């Protein structure tokens, strides 16, 4: 686990070339297990973890500050990941491209939204199934 | 006259429809609530009133046609939502 | 110290005061049943998992 | 009910057995021993009976007696139904604590003994599925009946 | 009038009403009429019509008991002022939702700070509920958060509706039997 | 004045047998009889009845007859054989509210002050409760006549009793909907009462048949309620009526989610209670 557990240590963080500090140290180990072709595409998932991480923490952050923290080396596409972050739907709110700040709206009443019932309806119907399976598997005598 | 969607008129509209100034319509509607001809609420800063109940009036053979057609598509709505119940809970009781 | 509840402002000193007893009875008195029932399924190991 | 009719005590003196059974329809219902202590069967006999039933009457006592009109298109004390959804669940915790107790004393003394012994106090196991039916139908009815008035009433 | 508000005062106006011989005074028949009815015009527009009859008639000595001891009068000028500054605040809570601070002080003809001292000692008395403001001047009446009373009062409106649709149904079927019976 | 009425199933049945006994006339007869009962605690009670001889001819249908000697002596027998029992009013078989029942009530009000009537059903088909009762109120008012009197329905239900509940539940022995669980409400008032609201929406559709073609009296006092119904039509779905609805679904389903979670564990403890009785007997018994 220790080479592969050190990989997901980099995923829960927002650093970018921390992925590169793993993929040179244990790039040979991943080809022994035959899994490298899925490993190489985690950089899409590192950057969507990070842009969710930064947008939830900072409300009104300059786009010429997020790139220096993600060691992106370029503010001119630091707008552009945020464009694909909204195109995918990670963060909602707008970008003042004239000024440079990326503002985010504060969250509102998620309790009075329908969506926790969808956390229930998956599990209401599931828990009635295992009660039925406890009936169907019982009376063999 | 207004539908049941809003029926929320403003004080400026009364200043148009009764040509009376702004500083007397509140004295007017407090009389109207006191007599009992209308039942609603009064805002003062957003300059609107939420009328809820009005006194029932009479009507001729034309407003029954309004109560004809507004009643008629309420028939099939009672039909449509019940039709699920005799189809989905049919085996629950024959 | 929660003897009074509210909020304090720094710019001009505005104390937005609000109150609600939110709900406590419905969820956490139903939450502790779940961890009681977890220990029941744990005690099912001492008459089923060991036994059959 | 058991309608009766006399038999002659003169034939009781004769020792002669009356009524000359010519059909297998009499000896269907058995008499009680207490009525047999009395004059049956030395002075009277029993009669098998039934009831004349018809749509003239049978349809119009069924479809007239147990009927209601609004008991179900209405809601039920809306601030207190959810309050009653804690008035059961609160002791259902500690009743499950007894269910977190009684299974733990199994692999023990031969549970036929666990029938005679437990007659002083309440068991969890039967009482623990008792409220589950109650905490279900109180909720599933009240949730469904509220979600039809959203459709029907505007 | 001078008694503090109570349910006992709420039928005290009825116990003194229904009197054939009380209404012989045309003034005082209107006095209790003012406080059974709707809003009372400020305080100044009333005293110009009623702060003068306390000398006239053949009735002056309990009004002299109002007038004579001036410290008894000052306790009775202001308590008569106290009941009529209160008489607005009952029904303004009842018939309004959200009024400005400037509008209420104008119907009381006194200072906006003097208005705030009036609404202070009534809601620590909790006999009129109110949630005032001192930045937008926006006060509001009978405005709790209402988590549960929405669907509760909605369920009330169903049962009032369903009791009414049963009222007409057994009233139509007889009405067809008084024209086309035989 | 009167809260409600209480009808036993005996007097419910004690009209049907008389409707059979005069059913051989064929042509036309309404069953009209004397209703006996004892109203107490402002609640109208109905206990016993019989039927009085009564005929009707169609031409000039204002000629009725009550053989009051049959009303005098048989009630005198019934006052003898049950002194707790007394008169409570009258009834008629009531298909369609016949015309003589405006002064039948005034003919025999010298016995019962609140001489209540009861309209019953002989051919049962409905979705409601097929027993109807009115009350007598009179008015010198509104618009109609100087002498005006119209009947008003006080609510009606079939009361039970510990003696007769033994009888009727033995007399049914038929298709039943007992074992009230999650399903009895679904069919007594969710399958059924939604279609019960049909014949009340369709009932006011039947008065609506006069728009330009029907009967000549128009409205006056029928539309004040109909104006109110579209006015008291409930609130639209824009407010926190949306939001507080999702709020309670997010509370009522959590109790169901806990209760269903318990249902799986209990039957699993039952599963081991069959695996204790399966494996521990095949070596023992064989």
């Amino acid at each position: 686990l220790m080479p592969y557990f050190l990989l997901t240590q980099a995923v829960r963080t927002g650093n970018l070339a921390k992925f590169n500090q793993v993929l040179d140290q244990f790039g040979e180990k991943f080809q022994a297990d035959g899994t490298y072709t899925l490993i190489i595409r985690l950089r899409h998932n590192v950057i969507k973890t990070g842009v969710r991480m930064i947008s939830l923490s900072y409300s009104r952050i300059s786009l010429a500050d997020i790139a220096q923290k993600l060691q992106l080396d370029s503010p001119e596409d630091a707008e552009f990941i945020v464009a694909k972050a909204i195109r995918d739907g990670v963060i909602e709110a707008s970008i003042n491209h004239e000024k440079g700040y990326v503002q985010s709206k504060e969250m509102i009443d998620i309790y009075s939204t329908r969506e926790p019932q969808l956390a229930f309806h998956q599990r209401i119907s599931f828990c009635l199934d295992i009660h039925n399976m406890s009936v169907k598997a019982m009376r063999f005598p | 006259t207004r539908p049941a969607n809003h029926r929320q008129l403003t004080f400026e509209e009364i200043a148009k429809s009764a040509k009376i100034t702004v500083n007397e319509v509140e004295l007017l509607v407090m009389k109207a609530l006191s007599v009992g001809l209308v039942k609603g609420s009064i805002d003062e800063v957003d300059k609107r009133v939420h009328m809820t109940w009005v006194q029932p009036r009479v009507l001729d053979l034309q407003q029954i046609k309004g109560m004809k057609d507004r009643l008629e598509f309420w028939c099939t709505d009672v039909k449509s939502m019940e039709m699920l119940v005799e189809h989905q809970a049919h085996d629950i009781l024959t | 110290d929660k003897k009074f509840h509210g909020i304090l402002d720094q710019g001009e000193g505005v104390l937005i005061i609000f109150d609600e007893p939110p709900v406590d009875k419905t969820y956490e008195a139903a939450l502790e049943t779940i961890q009681n029932m977890s220990k029941v399924v744990d005690s099912l190991y001492n008459k089923a998992k060991k036994l059959t | 009910i058991d309608a009766f009719r006399l038999i002659n005590a003169n034939m009781m003196v004769l020792g002669h057995e009356p009524r000359q059974t010519t059909s297998n329809l009499g000896h269907l219902n058995k008499p009680s021993i207490q009525a047999l202590i009395h004059g049956l069967n030395r002075h009277y006999y029993s009669i098998t009976i039934n009831y004349r039933k018809n749509e003239l009457e049978q349809k119009m006592l069924l479809n007239l007696h147990k009927k209601s009109w609004m008991e179900g298109l209405t809601l039920q004390d809306y601030s207190e139904h959810c309050k009653h959804n804690e008035s059961v669940v609160k002791e259902m915790l500690e009743l499950a604590k007894n269910y977190n107790k009684a299974v733990e004393e199994e692999d023990k003394m031969t549970p036929e003994q666990l029938a005679i012994k437990n007659v002083g106090k309440q068991d969890p196991k039967r009482h623990l599925e008792e409220h589950v039916d109650v905490l279900m139908t109180s909720n599933i009815v009240q949730c469904l009946a509220a979600m039809l008035d959203t459709v029907v009433f505007k | 009038i001078l008694a503090p508000f109570d349910n006992e005062q709420s039928d005290l106006v009825h116990r003194i009403s229904g009197d054939k011989k009380l209404e012989e005074i045309p003034k005082y028949k209107d006095l209790l009429k003012l406080f059974t009815t709707m809003e009372l015009m400020r305080w100044s527009t009333l005293v110009e019509d009623y702060g003068m009859e306390l000398r006239k008639g053949s009735l002056e000595s309990p009004a002299t008991d109002v007038f004579g001891s001036t410290e008894e009068g000052e306790k009775r000028w202001k308590d008569l002022k106290n009941r009529v500054v209160e008489h607005n605040i009952r029904i303004m809570a009842k018939y309004y939702t959200r009024i400005t601070m400037k509008r209420m002080a104008q119907l009381l003809d006194l200072s906006v700070d003097e208005s705030e001292a009036f609404l202070s000692n009534l809601v620590v008395n909790k006999t009129i509920f109110a949630k005032v403001d001192r930045l937008a001047g926006i006060i509001n009446f009978q405005r709790p958060k209402d988590p549960n009373n929405l669907l509760n009062d909605w369920s009330q409106k169903l049962n009032s509706l369903m009791s009414l649709v049963n009222k007409t149904t057994h009233l139509i079927a007889k009405e067809e039997m008084i024209h086309n019976l035989q | 004045a009167v809260q409600k009425v209480v009808v036993h199933p005996l007097v419910l049945l004690s009209v049907v047998d008389h409707f059979n006994r005069i059913g051989k006339v064929g042509n036309q007869k309404r069953v009209v009889g004397v209703l006996l009962g004892s109203w107490q605690k402002k609640v109208l009670d109905v206990s016993n009845s019989f039927a009085v001889p009564f005929d009707e001819d169609d031409k000039d249908d204002s000629v009725w007859f009550l053989d009051h000697d049959y009303l005098e002596n048989m009630y005198g027998m019934f006052k003898k054989v049950n002194a707790r029992e007394r008169i409570v009013g009258w009834y008629h078989t009531g298909p369609k509210l016949h015309k003589n029942d405006i002064a039948i009530n005034e003919l025999m009000k010298r016995y019962c002050p609140n001489s209540v009537l009861v309209i019953i059903d002989v051919k049962p088909k409905d979705l409601g409760l097929p027993t109807e009762a009115y009350i007598s109120v009179e008015e010198v008012h509104d618009d109609g006549t100087p002498t005006s009197k119209t009947f008003e329905h006080v609510t009606s239900e079939i009361g039970a009793e510990e003696a007769e509940e033994v009888g009727v539940e033995h007399l049914l022995r038929d298709i039943k909907d007992t074992t009230v669980g999650t399903l009895s409400q679904r069919i007594t008032n969710q399958v059924h009462g939604l279609k019960g609201l049909n014949s009340k929406l369709l009932d006011i559709r039947s008065y609506l048949e006069k728009v330009a073609t029907g009967k000549l009296p128009i409205n006056h006092q029928i539309i004040y309620q109909l104006q109110d119904v579209f006015n008291l039509l409930p609130d639209v779905s824009l407010q926190e009526f949306v939001k507080a609805f999702y709020l309670k679904t997010n509370d009522q389903m959590v109790v169901v989610y806990l209760a269903s979670l318990i249902r799986s564990v209990v039957a699993l403890h039952n599963l081991i209670n069959n695996k204790i009785a399966n494996r521990d007997a095949e070596k023992k018994e064989g």
